[PDB]
DNA sequence: GGAATCCATTACT
DNA sequence: AAACGGAGACCTGGTCTCAATCTGCGTGTT
DNA sequence: AGATTGAGACCAGGTCTCCGTTTCATGAGTCTTTCCCGCACGAGCGGGGGTGATCCCACGCGCA
DNA sequence: TGCGCGTGGGATCACCCCCGCTCGTGCGGGAAAGACAGTAATGGATTCC
């Protein structure tokens, strides 16, 4: 091919979306790039990610980011997902990992027709809830049926692992992250957030498209998220929950359990073989 | 997913911290990661035209004995077979 | 209805309590961020988490780019956390005869009703060629005829490596423009099976009355002996300073849209450093 | 089957030309091979022994998501795990 | 464990006898031990053997090892082999890898019995022909059937590849040709005795309890590598010369073709079987 | 039926035309190939592949050992290729008659005033485990070395009694060239007849017939004269390697072999310890040119 | 007969 | 406000060469 | 004689700083179809390796 | 000092662990032609120098 400089690199030069690793926390350092190279830079001394197999790149508080940092981690597509407290906070993507477009198109002819989007939307269940029938289930009773089930699987939850539940189902938007019990669900949540994040801008999926929540940019990576939101993460992070000391930071053990279990699971090997199947390529 | 080390003496600092986004910097000049044949091919392509004057050698799993097999371009150390065989040749200075 | 676009570069970006703060060389600015829609961060910017919390917050979209969007690198959200404008996009492109539509009304935002879309397609090749000729007269240049290698930009032509330079500084800016609205690259009308198909058809608009004079004018004045991609992306760069460029592609993208005018917004540049006077009114401490 | 990789710096050239039995020298102070679990623990332990003051670090896969582990002594690049992942760390003076 | 000294190293440090390389081939060059390093310094450079992964080396006319390159080889369990011309020349092997004796105490107690010895032979017959009956047939009527089939697989091999013949059977002793067929032959064949040798000190079996060869202390060997050259070594000593073009190296054609063939056909993994059953 | 145990050490070797010649510092000298009987190769010694081909064809027994053979390290063939002595062991030891028969015998050269040949293994083993409390006491005595217990570890040499030392170091230098000459033989060493279970087990057996007259005097003496802080591992092998230099034991493993392997006298073979500089003399008459 | 011109003659975008 | 290329400049650490030294790494009835 | 150690020279590569120069590596007037390249899953799935148990003298020693 | 065994101690026969699972498929990726409704350059039909 041509001329390959430091920085720049065509996709076929850069790992798929499948054989990358799932993330990284940074809190309190600055991303500076030097000699063509994302450095994280700490205190005690610099550590160099390498950016080709990072799902997503999760930031934290008190940190700081260049700009040619952004630009070669949008060159690697990696994306970047603003997190501190209380929630997620925002999102960044690079361009693109993929030059077709026929997932993005296929996306746009299921949501404009309304009966393509209730079979779609019906579809979401039975891959969240494989024993139950949505074959004659409206919309509007899709969001309260679903909303119940949800709130059913945490409550299932606090008889089962002893340790009080505050009965706060997640939501993004200012979420109260108080007791300790929450940050280790929502740091195990945004996990997914980001990684949900990263494969949709690789694949060239558009997350404003939405299925079951609408009226943000960030719809369509709510409805994908909201598949694997209960399935994978919320036992696992809430069987940390029960498996509490004190004296340490319940945050870095609870994303290493949430790591452990997305390799288990298979996640990020499931959530595209199912994005195939959901636009019936 | 099979190894890969790639090693760098005498080279533009621009790659020195290129190959860091793929493969993690454990030592001077020395380069680790567990990389398909397609990937790493296009990697060593890169080291093709921007080592400068340098060296680089690179190591892989491979469907001999040993297992791996070396590739060097501008290299002190040139790598001979003997009788199929990849050994480390250090020619007399 | 009213949108800022704000470029920052060479500078610095924190937060002290509702408000980013500039700290480039010249002093230390204090703009609100209850009125900010878009951070046009240019190259060697540092932003600052804390910064970024708040911007999430007002539904402040941050884009990366270099010199004022001569290139694209990255975005985040959109503009006060709307996708309706995405949303319309998609509806208009999925049956043909909504496509058909705004693909005809692109054609003449450059007869059309009965043009169809390859009927369409065979103008705007004869139409650009003619503009060639043109200019190729109009600038006494010798333009034999676009000959260019996508993997080999050092071999080709001056004229070729120019125009090739000065459109893709084009495509940057809409990206960075539209990624910032809201929409998707992807969902192309005329042009389509590329992540930037979007990008494509839309730039068209302002080929010809923007970059084409501009990549024939910097190969007229071309010396044999340096490059010109920098050259020709210098010439983008000043050309984009004035900011009237993305005045119009954000009306023209509400117009490609259908978009009533009622619920058009209006975008307009915001110089930190040149439009002083107008942004103190509206509660900002400059300091030097 | 597993691949492992050992780097070393300022260490006595007994053990630097000892290697040279289970490994190749792509380089200098690079040493590359193929092992099973048990030959590179037990090697691990005689580089360990042996070096007396000086840089041993070494690469071998294992069963993270990155395909492989890092394992320092008395290394100057020491190995910081984020959360499960093995990264470089570069002390700043 | 208790400390470790360069140069020296446990049976564990050593990887398993069938997970290592098979052979080298070495020529005009020094063997010497430097930094406790097995070294060959030929005329233009030196390379580093990985005695660990190896399970034979071979060394050729015109090269010199020392005292102490020996004692590193034999202590990692790669045996010595003098490959001269015309055929192999001496041997040479260290301390045994295995630290027990239950294979060489077996293999003692089957050598000396003549009826054991006997229902050995059969076994060792039936691996090369298994299609065959030998329920009753005894040693002097042996020796006819593997010869004449020896001579039969070499006949009908060589009109397939249409190779000229002396009408000669290869036996490493007393060898000699000028004929490229004849050290075609010998550089093949010689790679499988090499191999044999070291992987047969290392399980600790010695090589003079053979079955059907006796009279000197490479008994065993010669009678294993009658099992194996056969089905492996003579179909590419056929073929590596009939391939080959005249002013080339047909020894490192040869060489390099067997390896291959070492490797498809799991010789190690499969002849340490065979030895367990025997 | 005479071998030639002939020794080299710090000496380069090659082939001239069609005898084997020596490179010492000394001189150069040219040993016709057929003299050649068993090559003890001691340290500094390098070897021409052209030498090789020309000792492969006469059935010379090329053994890798140490200084006088203080220690082995690898050998190739037997002396002449014969192994009729290694058959020989594989059927004196398959049996419990010759065993029975055999493992007496070595006893027989432990108390050669004594007739235990009647007493079982049982008795033979502990009456064996009677005369080293003995041995060790009586020579603890005459050196005025405090003893008290074997006592050592495997694991931790350092970490022992200098008098422990010097014993286990003394057997080590002994099992050198009692192993040589296994190989040079073509003995296999891993059929013992008392120790059994390692790949060593016939060298114990063998070298126990020695072990009460030469490494237990030499050890005791070490411990005796030795100062605090200086290592004695080295010491007891520069003791017992100059037992080595006469080479007087070497002909007595020659012939206690056959004597164990109750080969008849005429098949009984005899070394001569020959050396290059020691019997200058007694090699020139045969036909060996001796150059400076 | 061939040049100049037009439309086929052939072919570029 | 980063960030990289070129020109030192200094350093450790690897490598070669020349005396001095040892022949080598230790279990086998307590 | 060969190999190791140590002391000492020696010098190339690495790294740091300082100064100067950039904000960069450069397509599509047009998409569609079709020949090369794919690598994870589907079908019945038994050859390996890690290792408890234990022998019989090694470490040590008690009565005799 | 006579006499053996109290703790081992690791290979080894063989026990239960493992995926067993490797070639074809078919699912996506290419790359090169190949269309699609237009001029430009140029040569035969037509007529004139």
């Amino acid at each position: 091919a041509g001329p390959i400089i430091a920085g720049k690199s065509e996709s076929s030069e850069l790992p798929r979306v499948e054989d990358r690793a799932t993330f990284i926390y940074i809190e309190h350092a600055k991303i500076n790039r030097v000699d063509s190279a994302v450095t994280v830079a700490e205190a005690k001394g610099v550590v160099r990610i390498p950016a080709a197999m990072i799902g997503v790149l999760l930031l934290g508080p008190g940190t700081d980011i260049s700009h040619r940092a952004v630009e070669l981690l949008g060159d690697t597509g990696t994306a970047l997902v603003w997190v501190g407290e209380q929630g997620v906070r925002y999102y960044a993507s690079g361009r693109a990992l993929a030059r077709s477009t026929r997932f993005l198109v296929k996306q746009a002819e299921l949501v404009t027709n309304e009966r393509s989007r209730l079979r779609v939307a019906r579809r979401m269940y039975q891959m969240r809830f494989p024993t139950e029938d949505v074959s004659k289930l409206t919309m509007q009773q899709l969001r309260s049926h679903e909303g119940a089930r949800v709130r059913r699987k945490y409550r299932e939850l606090s008889k089962k692992y002893n340790v009080p539940w505050k009965k706060r189902v997640y939501n993004p938007d200012d979420f109260a992250g108080g007791d300790p019990i929450n940050q280790a669900l929502s740091a195990a949540h945004v996990a997914l957030y980001g990684l949900v994040h990263s494969v949709v801008a690789a694949l060239g999926l558009s997350p404003g498209l939405g299925f079951v929540h609408t009226g943000h940019d960030r719809s369509f990576i709510y409805d994908v998220a909201d598949l694997y939101k209960a399935e994978i993460t919320v036992p696992i992070a809430f069987a940390v929950a029960a498996e509490a000391e004190e004296g340490q930071d319940i945050g870095q053990l609870a994303r290493l359990r949430t790591r452990d279990a997305f390799v288990d699971g298979k996640i990020l090997k499931r959530m595209v073989k199912d994005l195939q199947t959901l636009l019936e390529i | 997913m099979p190894m890969t080390v790639i090693t760098l003496k005498n080279v533009p600092q621009s790659l020195r911290g290129d190959l860091t986004r793929w493969m993690q910097e454990i030592a001077t000049g020395v380069y680790v990661g567990n990389f398909n044949s397609r990937i790493r091919e296009y990697l060593w392509r890169r080291v093709q035209e921007t080592m400068g004057a340098g060296e680089a050698s690179m190591c892989f799993a491979a469907r001999n004995e040993l297992g791996y097999d070396f590739l060097t371009e501008n290299a002190s150390r040139s790598v001979i077979d003997y009788d199929g065989l990849p050994l480390i040749f250090i020619p007399k200075e």
